[PDB]
């Protein structure tokens, strides 16, 4: 059966500013099928108040999924994202790279 | 300029754990406008765009209607594709359906679709004359034969030359503040020293609408698109848009490369240098 | 809006 692996991508909503409100994202896109864990850590930790868009799919009918959650970056607190899938050996780790 | 609905449907199996979880969706443009999850505490559809919320109790009470109905359709369908695969019970399997229609800049009838897929995969779509159907394989023929008997081609080409075209103008007209928008993409450059000798530049293209851009980078002229690492175009959770492209640039040469962005927001494409 | 009709594979 078809499986595809998700792209990953993690960034904020607005340019980040340290000590200004802002939306922490992990955009997962191209898996399949649609039963994926994804994860928002705060310094390697999970952060509860998640929410996340409606599954919907592409052209190539690949899902896609915006996971979200409101935030203030700081200069010293890391963000990442943590997401499984079947076709991961392994869970996946992605950092926000604040810069960019 | 021209303007789409379409509806995406999604339903996969739970074996031993209840009836599968379906969820539905619309879109108009790019835009979200409702959704149904049959995992929900609601059981109705949702809005989810501002310029929906008041469309009336009759048509949320209508779209409930329907969808619960599609949600049931999709069942069925996983315990038909079953027999028709000769698959086991106890995995899970997966359904889906998107159609919807396009209106032309005069919010004519432009063309329409219907599509199927089993386990990520073509099963059955309708043709473009919206008669005739492609069947991907053998199971699909019998889909096929089934719906050409039923004549359920005709009965799609007047949803869809109809209420489908009717509503997506209804809506367009409705939302016309979000929907009939274009938003130009902020844009900037960033510059990042990879090493003593490489440094990375990244074009930036940031809160745009619709989703549809190109971003291109050059040396002197020439497409570095083989060079260029660039990501999908990704939400930025505010019904706006990001993409960006990078190339990675021996220190000293920032000068010989610019970036292009084409969007339907700019009134000309952009070209950006570092200097 | 949602197709009224009941389609099926």
């Amino acid at each position: 059966m078809i499986q595809r692996t998700p792209k990953i991508q993690v960034y904020s909503r607005h340019p980040a500013e340290n000590g200004k409100s802002n939306f922490l994202n992990c955009y997962v896109s191209g898996f399949h099928p649609s039963d994926i864990e994804v994860d928002l850590l705060k310094n390697g930790e999970r952060i509860e108040k998640v929410e996340h868009s409606d599954l919907s799919f592409s052209k190539d009918w690949s899902f896609y999924l915006l996971y979200y959650t409101e935030f203030t970056p700081t200069e010293k607190d890391e963000y990442a994202c943590r997401v499984n899938h079947v076709t991961l050996s392994q869970p996946k780790i992605v950092k926000w790279d604040r810069d960019m | 300029g021209s303007h789409s609905m379409r509806y995406f449907f999604t339903s996969v199996s739970r074996p031993g754990r209840g009836e599968p979880r379906f969820i539905a969706v619309g879109y108009v443009d790019d835009t979200q406008f409702v959704r149904f999850d049959s995992d929900a505490a609601s059981q109705r559809m949702e809005p989810r765009a501002p310029w929906i919320e008041q469309e009336g109790p009759e048509y949320w009470d209508g779209e409930t209607r329907k969808v619960k109905a599609h949600s049931q359709t999709h069942r069925v369908d996983l315990g038909t594709l079953r027999g028709y695969y000769n698959q086991s019970e106890a995995g899970s399997h997966t359904v889906q359906r998107m159609y919807g229609c396009d209106v032309g800049s005069d919010w004519r009838f432009l063309r329409g679709y219907h599509q199927y897929a089993y386990d990520g995969k073509d099963y059955i779509a309708l043709k473009e004359d919206l008669r005739s159907w492609t069947a991907a394989d053998m199971a699909a023929q019998t889909t096929k034969h089934k719906w050409e008997a039923a004549h359920v081609a005709e009965q799609l080409r007047a949803y869809l030359e109809g209420t489908c075209v009717e509503w997506l103008r209804r809506y367009l007209e409705n939302g016309k503040e979000t929907l009939q928008r274009t938003d130009a993409p902020k844009t900037h450059m960033t510059h990042h020293a990879v090493s003593d000798h490489e440094a990375t530049l990244r074009c930036w293209a940031l809160s745009f609408y619709p989703a549809e851009i190109t971003l291109t980078w050059q040396r002197d002229g020439e497409d570095q698109t083989q060079d260029t690492e660039l990501v999908e175009t990704r939400p930025a959770g505010d019904g706006t848009f990001q993409k960006w492209a990078a190339v990675v640039v021996p220190s000293g040469q920032e000068q010989r490369y610019t970036c292009h962005v084409q969007h339907e927001g700019l009134p000309k494409p952009l070209t950006l240098r570092w200097e | 809006k949602l197709t009224p009709l009941c389609v099926t594979l």
